[PDB]
């Protein structure tokens, strides 16, 4: 299969390119202040599963607050570790999704982030 | 239940305003 830090979703092995991208368009122009995150674990993280792996989040928030909302749907332990990945790299908290979606949307205009134990996306 | 959408409700979204504010 692919080298360890391609990243890879399984939500795009399970949805074709033409359905994401019409719900990806759609919810876009449908609600311009909301912005489209799949969220999944990275293939070696050790870390449970998320129930529910699609957002629709508010521009507005930040990255380090929706962080808190993932973490917490996790039910880590106060001394587990996650680090979000996005384009391989972990985004800035302080930044909002808004502008995180800006700049790393994909062309089916999902925002794509993984997470996992390890601070390198596949270690 | 195949793909649905999940918004966070305004409350949950208070919470995590408290708990990571901006510096």
């Amino acid at each position: 299969g692919p080298g360890s830090e391609f990243m890879k979703f399984q939500y795009k092995e399970d949805h074709p390119f033409e359905y994401r991208k019409k719900e990806g368009e759609k919810i876009r122009k449908k609600y311009p202040d909301r912005v489209p995150v799949i969220v999944e674990k990275a293939p070696k993280a050790r870390v449970p599963d998320l129930d529910k792996r699609k957002y629709l989040v508010p521009s507005d928030l930040t990255v380090g607050q929706f962080y808190f909302l993932i973490r917490k749907r996790i039910h880590l332990r106060p001394e587990d570790a996650l680090f979000f990945f996005v384009n391989n790299t972990i985004p800035p908290t302080s930044a909002t999704m808004g502008q995180l979606y800006e700049d790393n949307h994909e062309e089916d205009y999902f925002l794509y982030v993984a997470y996992s134990d390890e601070s390198v996306y596949g270690k | 239940p195949e793909d649905d959408w999940t918004e966070f409700s305004s409350e949950e979204i208070r919470e995590a305003r408290q708990a990571a504010a901006s510096h």
